[PDB]
């Protein structure tokens, strides 16, 4: 799935407009809560290497760290959707546009498909 | 004797771990023993650069 | 008493593995969809992956260029 | 990789000199110009693998 | 280049045992020409005289290994009637490790050199039977 | 002394509070899985009078 | 040979401390004989009291989620019906023949 | 020297690697690696010694060969299409040529002779800019013409620079060759996905470049380029020693860690196009530089290594220069595992 | 599932927050309650299993499993209370902090509804016991111990991730449940039968199989107590679950290919039973009869019947608890001599004699009295094994005559005798050692008045 | 050494804080609502 050469694709855009169609991550989102455990983190090991109280060194350090991993979590976490949005859409367009190469199974009951049976012994 | 010593203590320790052990140090010695000369680097890299004009197509 | 204050009935837990069943199944449908896709896209080029650019036409000259054969 | 910042912004730095039929000065035509002009016209927009085969 | 490895995979297996060795030779031939320039490159030993008698022993030893392999693994395969048998590879591999080891004259080289040849023969055999790619060209 | 011993012994309702958040988190995960609630072959059953959902 | 005979300067290698010198009735959970005592307490506590013995009768009291009963009423009414009326007790087919399509051999 | 002209020289570096980047004509490609070329030297020759002179001058000699061999490889693709877009590359082994500059430049095997050796010969900072910058060019210029490589060649050079990186570092005692080893190793990861996955190449570039950095930055904290020398970092940052323990781990692919994620991905990658012994290979091959990072930790911080008299003054003084980006660093190169989807992002 | 794995990560801010001299209460009492808390998984169903989400299922495989798990980690920390007594706060604060990763992982390990999550896992548990093995041993050959430890296991389970992608490319998916409903037969075929290697010999090298156990010696003796009891007590079963998790896809091969391993692990159980009979050292006595016992385990794996099953469940439940109690009883003699030799304190009957019953109950259970719940599992192994072939009778009789030989040769030389005179620093035995033998024996015999809560999914 | 805390510092990173808060919440109301208006939902 090479996508760089994808057909109406404008070069240096973050998220295009019809990403907007998509819903948003909740602001609750787990992984928005996992980017901004990665942030205390961060501020936590900033305040060990520099030798300060660890926890209660700088407040407003930490909020701006907690603060700046949630903000482009939540942007990184819309890019994915999209990307993915992307896939499956041009995933389910082509096996639509080529029905010769995805024909229809047919649907054969247990009752009359022989599996060879394997005793344990 | 045999169960302790001798299987345990030497053979099973022979085959796998010291082996490993002999053949990693004996690589880890040819592969990192280069003097330091460019000549002898730039002659590898036409050898080479020969070999795989010679083999890729 | 315990049945009544700590867990619930069977059809919670049934219905539950159904629904994850239904789900995992489709997953791996999709899977398995999505890599014959990628395969064919890869082996044919007239989807919308694997698109290798071209030359675009709009450099193209079209004007008289002082010889009459181009 | 690449980062096309010529097609976002129009700009077109190195583009006038990749091939032989793109605005010569004085108008002077490359040796091969009818046949660059016919192979780019039959690739355009087909992609590198259909346009190959 | 492939010209060897051609050659060497157009013969059957349980015919032409002589061609089989030939090729194998040859291919044993090339790998030690080739170690022989890279040692050379990378450590000059002493003059021009050693460094054409070290590779001409290489080449004898690798050339010698490949004939010895090729020649076992044809003529087991023959002899059992059973081709397409990745056993005849291994003792075909077994008995270049122990002609190796005889080269270098040391029980434990040549002891461990059969084993692993032998391991390797097979599994190159079983690859072979069930089109194992090493180098697998970009599918999806 | 409230407002001393706190000080000490606050650390002393994190797991309790990590439990209740836990069960928390497992009914909420619970409430994503109903696509088949009363839709079962073996559990196919007529709602009570005043009953809207089998199970919660 | 003027050297020392020492190859650096070690700290000699500490006596163990014996908690019972210091402390009789030691419990061997810690020099301060307060928190000693109060980790006996809670060890003693969470480990017999509630765990070992509440969490036995927890399991013990279990209700029948692996239907045991169940089965066993259930096939004590199969067995009543079948004897009854007097169709041989378990079939050797689990699954009924006229439902299943055999592929024909004609070999 | 002059902190102006050092600021012009690593923006001229920068610009180097972008008009290399965002141009789509060989000729500016070429322009902005002789760019790039032209100011690395004086960077690598900030402190003035004899040694940093050797390394850029062996610097300068391969990208110099390499630079020629790229133009030559234009120029056969010029006279078999008079093309200068930067496409698929119309012609045999004048690929093959543009294969190996690019791969010297990128200092793959059996081209890997000269990464120790500059590395060892320039300092820390030069070391950490030569080890993640330097490798965006090439990298992003094999990535464009990735359609086009000979799959045999590729991988091999790929299977023998991780060998050689797994056997090479082994021997070592100073830190920056294992560093330069280490660097061998995972673009010897890099490349052998790139035929298959390009985003899987950018993926570990990545993850790399943050371990990597993550690692320099730790190396000139406590500034040791020696394992003696790192040996004695306890007895005065215990923590530095922590971290640096956890980032090792982290290198070595060992999952949970963040250095799990590129191996991992790629492996399934290459199981999607039916290659299976060359992954398990790779794995094989990669326990050697786990070997030696662990090493490296025992010697760091899971032993306590005899110390120094003069030590007790180091306890008086704090370093008066912060690096800012280094918890950033340490967070990012340990614990993302968990947000491994976002690689659809195309990073 | 979160319900217990929330208050696990709770356990770290409240261990990093405690008092200087509060961390080893806060902690045992928290990990008790959890446990208490983990004991509800224990109720399971003749149905398919407990299906909390997505991501985490529980079983009667691995409920109790879950249980020993949650249930280890208040003895660890009381065992570690005392030769950590001369440490830093930090340090204390960051080997409790590994304990409770460990544990964290291994909960996280047991549900794992996918194989790829639990291969994630499964090698998390590597880092925690390598930092403690190599970082609080006493002697010189840790670090050595710990190299080994490592590289065995990365030797085997590489190439598992392997063939996991490999499979999800062709089935689909790795999810437990779809795989087992949609399994199919393996074709005897080489691609078939190296995927079949490489999806067990990962799982084989850490029971350990009889040509693969050379690590578990040196990582048992060099490892603090604490870690001895997690490597002995879990960190063993995890191969046992995966076997038991993955054979499912590899039938009908196993057949064939269980031949080698059922070979190894029958003359390598009589082969380390003879071993423990000449020791010097008790740990090394411990692992070794450790070894036997994961032998036997593996010998029921691969016989794979339901009787088979249920004997190694209940066979890796017993010998976690009796190897952990034994490892405990040789910690608390070391503690006093200092030496870790059977052969110098002798005649400690007389001297401690509560510790000798101790030692009694242990060796006990260890030589699988009836009706302990190892006695179930070695019964019911050996008759699924006697239905496979009967001349694997004459084997398993010469494994328990050993066993009962060296048990008894081990509690007869360390307390029975006359004490060695010039040893005069033997102490009376603490409440805590005390609290935890009773601790670790009060379990077993519950469980025997219980036994179906421990006999798998196949009960 | 002997240093305040600095209050330029401070009211920087806590009005940084709070415009990034403000802002993600101004746009992540405004993507819902666009994706409400193109989804037709309310
Ligand atoms: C993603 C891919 C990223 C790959 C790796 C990124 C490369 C990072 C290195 C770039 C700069 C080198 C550096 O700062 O030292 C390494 C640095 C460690 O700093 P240090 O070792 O303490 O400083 C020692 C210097 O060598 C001591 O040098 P100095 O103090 O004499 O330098 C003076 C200083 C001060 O410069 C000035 O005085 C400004 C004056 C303006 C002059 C106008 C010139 C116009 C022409 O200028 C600089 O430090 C260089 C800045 C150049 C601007 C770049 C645009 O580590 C990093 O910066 C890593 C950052 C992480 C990646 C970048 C951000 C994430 C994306
Ligand atoms: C699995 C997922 C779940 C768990 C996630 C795990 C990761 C999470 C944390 C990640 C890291 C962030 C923090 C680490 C920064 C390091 C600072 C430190 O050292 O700690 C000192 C500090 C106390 O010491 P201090 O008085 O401030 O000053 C002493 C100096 O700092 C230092 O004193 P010193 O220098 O004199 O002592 C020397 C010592 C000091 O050296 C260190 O301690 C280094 C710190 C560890 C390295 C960090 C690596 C980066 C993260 C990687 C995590 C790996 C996890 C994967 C599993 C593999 C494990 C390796 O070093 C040594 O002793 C040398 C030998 C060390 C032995 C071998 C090293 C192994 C280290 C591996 C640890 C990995 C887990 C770390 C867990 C957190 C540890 C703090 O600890 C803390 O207080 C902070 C702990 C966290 C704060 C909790 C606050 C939250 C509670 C209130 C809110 C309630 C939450 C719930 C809300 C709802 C309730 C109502
Ligand atoms: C027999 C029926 C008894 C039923 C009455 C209830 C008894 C409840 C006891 C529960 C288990 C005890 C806990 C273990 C730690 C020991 C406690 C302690 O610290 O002692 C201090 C305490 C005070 O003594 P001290 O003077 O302060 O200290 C002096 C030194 O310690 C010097 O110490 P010492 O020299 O005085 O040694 C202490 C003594 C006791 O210490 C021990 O060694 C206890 C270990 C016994 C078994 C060892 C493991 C083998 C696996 C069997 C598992 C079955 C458990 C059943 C359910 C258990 C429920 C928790 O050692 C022995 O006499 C050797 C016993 C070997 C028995 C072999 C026969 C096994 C099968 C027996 C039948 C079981 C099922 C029958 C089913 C069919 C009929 C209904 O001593 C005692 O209280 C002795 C305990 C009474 C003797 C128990 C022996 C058999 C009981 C087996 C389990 C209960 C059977 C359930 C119903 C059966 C009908
Ligand atoms: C000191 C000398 C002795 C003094 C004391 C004298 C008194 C002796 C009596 C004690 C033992 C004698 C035997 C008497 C047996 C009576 C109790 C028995 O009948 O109850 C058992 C009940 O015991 C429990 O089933 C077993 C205990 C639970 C085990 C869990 C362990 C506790 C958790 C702690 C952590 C676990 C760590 C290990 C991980 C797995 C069996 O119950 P069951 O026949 O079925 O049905 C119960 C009733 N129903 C029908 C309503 C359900
Ligand atoms: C290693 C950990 C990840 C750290 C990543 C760096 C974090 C700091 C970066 C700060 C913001 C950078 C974003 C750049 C702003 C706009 C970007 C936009 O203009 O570019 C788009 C592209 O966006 C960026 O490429 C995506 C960057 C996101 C990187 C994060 C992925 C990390 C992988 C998963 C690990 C989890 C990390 C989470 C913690 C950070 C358009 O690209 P396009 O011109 O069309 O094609 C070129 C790329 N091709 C050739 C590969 C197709
Ligand atoms: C170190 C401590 C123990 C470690 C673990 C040991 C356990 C791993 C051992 C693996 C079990 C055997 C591997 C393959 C078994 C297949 C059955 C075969 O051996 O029997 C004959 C096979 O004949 C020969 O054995 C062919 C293979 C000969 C080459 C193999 C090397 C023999 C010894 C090497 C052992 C070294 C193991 C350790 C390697 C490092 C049957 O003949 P055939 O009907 O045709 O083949 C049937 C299979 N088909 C249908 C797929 C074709
Ligand atoms: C393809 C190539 C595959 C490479 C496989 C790598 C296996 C991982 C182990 C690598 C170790 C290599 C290094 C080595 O052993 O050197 C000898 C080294 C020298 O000690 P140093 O501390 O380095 O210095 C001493 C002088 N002061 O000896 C040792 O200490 C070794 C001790 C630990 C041994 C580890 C056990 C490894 C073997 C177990 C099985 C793993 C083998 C992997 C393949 C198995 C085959 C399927
Ligand atoms: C404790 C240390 C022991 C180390 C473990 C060793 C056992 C594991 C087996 C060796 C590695 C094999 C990994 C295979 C991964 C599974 C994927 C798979 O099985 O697919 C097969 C792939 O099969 C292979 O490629 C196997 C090639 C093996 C190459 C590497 C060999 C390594 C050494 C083997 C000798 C040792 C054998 C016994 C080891 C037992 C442990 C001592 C089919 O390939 P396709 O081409 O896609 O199918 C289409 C055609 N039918």
């Amino acid at each position: 799935t090479m996508m760089s050469g994808r057909p109406g694709r404008v070069p240096l855009q973050f998220l295009p407009n019809e990403a907007r169609s998509l819903p948003p991550p909740k602001l609750t989102d787990p992984r928005l809560v996992y980017m901004g455990f990665l942030g205390y983190c961060s501020g936590l090991i900033d305040n060990a290497i520099r030798r300060r109280p660890v926890v209660s060194a700088g407040l407003h350090r930490q909020l701006l760290y907690v603060t700046s991993f949630v903000f482009f979590g939540y942007y990184l976490l819309k890019r994915q959707d999209y990307m993915y949005a992307l896939r499956d859409h041009d995933m389910f367009a082509y096996v639509k546009s080529h029905p010769e190469d995805f024909p229809e199974k047919d649907k054969k009951t247990y009752g009359e498909i022989l599996e060879e049976f394997h005793p344990v012994r | 004797k045999s169960a302790s010593s001798l299987l345990d203590l030497i053979w099973l320790e022979t085959i796998l771990p010291k082996t490993t052990s002999f053949i990693q140090m004996k690589m880890s010695i040819m592969v990192s023993n280069q003097k330091g000369l460019i000549k002898l680097y730039f002659l590898s890299f036409l050898i080479t650069i020969m070999i795989s004009m010679t083999l890729f197509n | 008493w315990i049945a009544r204050t700590f867990y619930d009935g069977p059809e919670k837990n049934y219905e539950k593995t159904m629904a994850i069943l239904q789900i995992e199944a489709e997953k791996a449908e999709l899977r398995l969809k999505e890599l014959e896709v990628r395969r064919l896209m890869r082996a044919r080029g007239d989807g919308p992956w694997y698109q290798y650019p071209t030359i675009d036409k709009a450099l193209i000259d079209h004007s008289p260029k002082t010889t009459p054969d181009n | 990789p690449f980062f096309d910042v010529q097609k976002r912004l129009g700009l077109d730095l190195d583009r006038w000199m990749t091939i032989q039929s793109a605005e010569q000065p004085h108008k002077i035509p490359g040796r091969c110009h009818a046949f660059e002009k016919e192979w780019i016209e039959c690739a355009h927009g087909i992609g590198g693998i259909r346009a190959e085969k | 280049a492939k010209t060897l490895l051609h050659k060497y995979s157009d013969i059957p297996e349980g015919t032409e045992c002589h061609r089989k060795a030939y090729a194998s030779t040859s291919i044993g031939g090339a790998t030690g020409l080739i170690v022989s320039a890279y040692s050379i490159a990378l450590k000059p030993p002493a003059s021009f005289l050693e460094g054409v008698a070290r590779t001409g022993r290489y080449t004898f030893t690798s050339a010698a290994i490949g004939a010895i392999f090729g020649l076992t693994s044809c003529i087991s395969a023959q002899v059992r009637e059973k081709p397409d048998d990745p056993l005849n590879y291994f003792i075909g591999g077994c008995a270049g490790g122990l002609t190796l080891g005889a080269r270098t004259r040391s029980y434990g080289i040549g002891a461990a050199a059969c084993a692993y040849m032998g391991l390797t023969a097979a599994l190159v055999k079983m690859g072979q039977l069930e089109g194992w790619q090493v180098f697998a060209e970009p599918k999806v | 002394n409230v407002l001393q011993i706190v000080r000490d012994h606050w650390v002393h309702i994190l797991v309790p509070v990590g439990f209740v958040f836990g069960c928390y988190l497992d009914r909420r995960s619970d409430e994503k899985l109903t696509a088949f609630r009363n839709k079962s072959l073996l559990f196919k059953r007529e709602l009570r009078p005043n009953e809207e959902v089998t199970w919660k | 040979p003027p050297e020392p005979t020492i190859r650096l300067q070690e700290d000699p290698d500490p006596e163990d401390e014996n908690l019972y010198e210091k402390n009789p009735d030691s419990h061997g959970y810690d020099k301060d004989p307060i928190v000693d005592l109060w980790n006996m307490r809670v060890v003693f506590f969470f480990g017999f009291s509630i765990v070992l013995v509440l969490g036995s009768t927890f399991v013990a009291y279990l209700p029948d989620y692996r239907m045991q009963e169940w089965a066993r009423r259930e096939a004590e009414r199969l067995v009543k019906y079948r004897e009854a009326n007097g169709l041989p007790l378990m079939e050797s087919n689990c699954f009924d023949p006229n439902k299943i399509q055999l592929p024909e051999d004609e070999d | 020297m002059n902190p102006i002209i050092y600021t012009t020289l690593i923006m001229t570096v920068m610009s180097g690697t972008m008009l290399v980047m965002i141009s789509s004509h060989w000729l500016l490609i070429w322009i902005g690696f002789e760019m790039n070329l032209l100011a690395m030297i004086p960077v690598l020759m900030k402190n003035f010694n004899p040694r940093a002179t050797e390394a850029a001058t062996k610097y300068f000699l391969t990208q110099a060969t390499a630079s020629m061999m790229l133009m030559m490889a234009i120029i056969i693709n010029l006279l078999y299409s008079g093309q200068w877009t930067i496409t698929k590359m119309f012609n045999p082994v004048a690929m093959t040529m543009m294969t190996m500059a690019l791969a010297m430049k990128l200092g793959l095997s059996p081209f890997h002779f000269w990464v120790p050796e500059v590395t060892q010969g320039i300092s820390l900072q030069a070391g950490l800019l030569l080890l993640t910058w330097q490798k965006l060019a090439p990298l992003s210029v094999l990535c464009q013409i990735s359609q086009s490589i000979n799959p045999n060649l590729m991988l091999t050079m790929a299977m023998l620079s991780i060998l050689i990186g797994g056997w090479g570092g082994l021997n070592q005692t100073q830190l920056r060759k294992i560093m330069a080893y280490s660097s061998i190793a995972h673009m010897g990861w890099m490349t052998a996905v790139l035929p298959y996955n390009t985003t899987m190449t950018i993926l570990n570039l990545l993850i790399y470049i943050t371990m990597t950095l993550a690692m320099f930055m730790l190396l000139i904290h406590s500034s040791a380029t020696t394992t003696l020398s790192l040996s004695h970092t306890w007895n005065k940052m215990p923590v530095i020693t922590s971290l640096m323990m956890v980032t090792l781990l982290s290198m070595g692919g060992l999952p949970p860690l963040s250095g799990f994620m590129p191996k991992w991905m790629i492996i399934q990658e290459m199981t999607k196009n039916e290659s299976i012994i060359m992954p398990t290979l790779m794995a094989m091959t990669a326990l050697l530089n786990l070997y030696f990072y662990m090493r490296l930790a025992y010697s760091s911080s899971l032993t306590m290594f005899p110390s120094t008299n003069n030590m007790k003054m180091k306890w008086q003084f704090e370093h008066t220069k912060q690096m800012k980006l280094l918890p950033t660093m340490i967070v990012l190169s340990t614990l993302v595992l968990p947000m491994t989807p976002a690689l659809s992002s195309l990073n | 599932m979160l319900k217990i794995i929330i208050p696990t990560t709770m356990l770290l801010p409240m261990t990093w927050m405690s008092k200087h001299n509060m961390i080893w209460i806060n902690a045992t009492v928290h990990s008790l309650l959890i446990s208490l808390i983990s004991l509800s998984l224990l109720n399971q169903l003749g149905e398919n299993s407990l299906n909390f989400s997505l991501t985490f299922f529980s079983d009667s495989l691995s409920a109790p499993l879950l249980v020993l798990t949650t249930w280890l980690l208040p003895l660890m920390l009381m065992a570690s209370q005392s030769h950590l007594s001369k440490e830093t706060t930090t340090r204390k604060k960051l080997y409790i902090t590994m304990l409770i990763l460990l544990q964290l992982f291994l909960i996280m390990t047991f549900t794992a509804t996918e194989l790829i999550l639990f291969y994630i896992l499964f090698e998390a548990t590597l880092v925690p016991t390598l930092i403690i093995i190599t970082r609080w041993g006493n002697q010189t050959e840790r670090l050595n111990a710990g190299l080994y430890f490592l590289f065995y296991t990365l030797a085997g389970s590489l190439p598992l991730l392997v063939a996991l992608v490999y499979i999800q490319n062709t089935t689909g998916s790795l999810n437990f449940l779809i795989i087992h409903y949609w399994s199919h037969p393996l074709s005897n075929s080489w691609s078939n039968i190296f995927m079949w290697l490489a999806c067990i010999m990962a799982f084989m090298v850490k029971m350990p199989l009889y040509g693969l156990h050379l690590w578990l010696p040196k990582a048992h003796v060099e490892a603090p107590i604490a870690g001895s009891m997690v490597l002995a007590a879990v960190l063993l079963k995890l191969g046992g679950y995966g076997m038991m998790r993955i054979t499912t896809i590899l039938n009908p091969l196993t057949n064939y290919m269980a031949y080698p391993f059922l070979m190894l692990s029958m003359w390598g159980m009589i082969m380390t039973s003879s071993i423990c009979l000449r020791q010097t050292d008790l740990k090394s006595l411990i692992a070794y009869s450790s070894v036997s016992h994961m032998a036997l385990v593996i010998v029921a794996i691969m016989i794979q019947t339901p009787w088979s099953f249920m004997g190694a469940t209940a066979l890796m439940i017993a010998h976690g608890l009796t190897s952990s109690m034994l490892f405990c009883l040789a910690n608390t003699n070391y503690e006093r001599v200092h030496s870790r030799t059977m052969i110098l304190a002798r005649g400690l009957q007389t001297l401690l004699p509560l510790m000798a019953t101790w030692w009694l109950v242990a060796s006990l259970t260890n030589l699988a009295l009836p009706p302990s719940i190892n006695l179930i599992g070695e019964l019911f192994i050996i008759t699924a094994s006697f239905s496979w072939s009967n001349i694997t009778i004459i084997l398993m009789g010469m494994n328990m005559m050993i066993t009962a030989l060296y048990s008894l040769y081990m509690l007869i030389t360390t307390q029975r005798g006359k004490y060695t005179h010039h040893i005069n620093n033997i102490k009376p035995s603490f409440t805590r050692e005390n609290a935890l033998m009773a601790l670790h024996i009060l379990p077993l015999l519950l469980l025997t008045l219980n036994p179906k809560m421990i006999l798998g999914p196949l009960y | 050494p002997h240093g305040s805390p600095d209050w330029l510092k401070v009211g920087l990173t806590l009005g940084t804080s709070v415009f990034l808060w403000i802002y993600l919440i101004k746009q992540h109301k405004e993507d819902v609502l666009e994706y409400k208006r193109r989804n037709g939902l309310e």
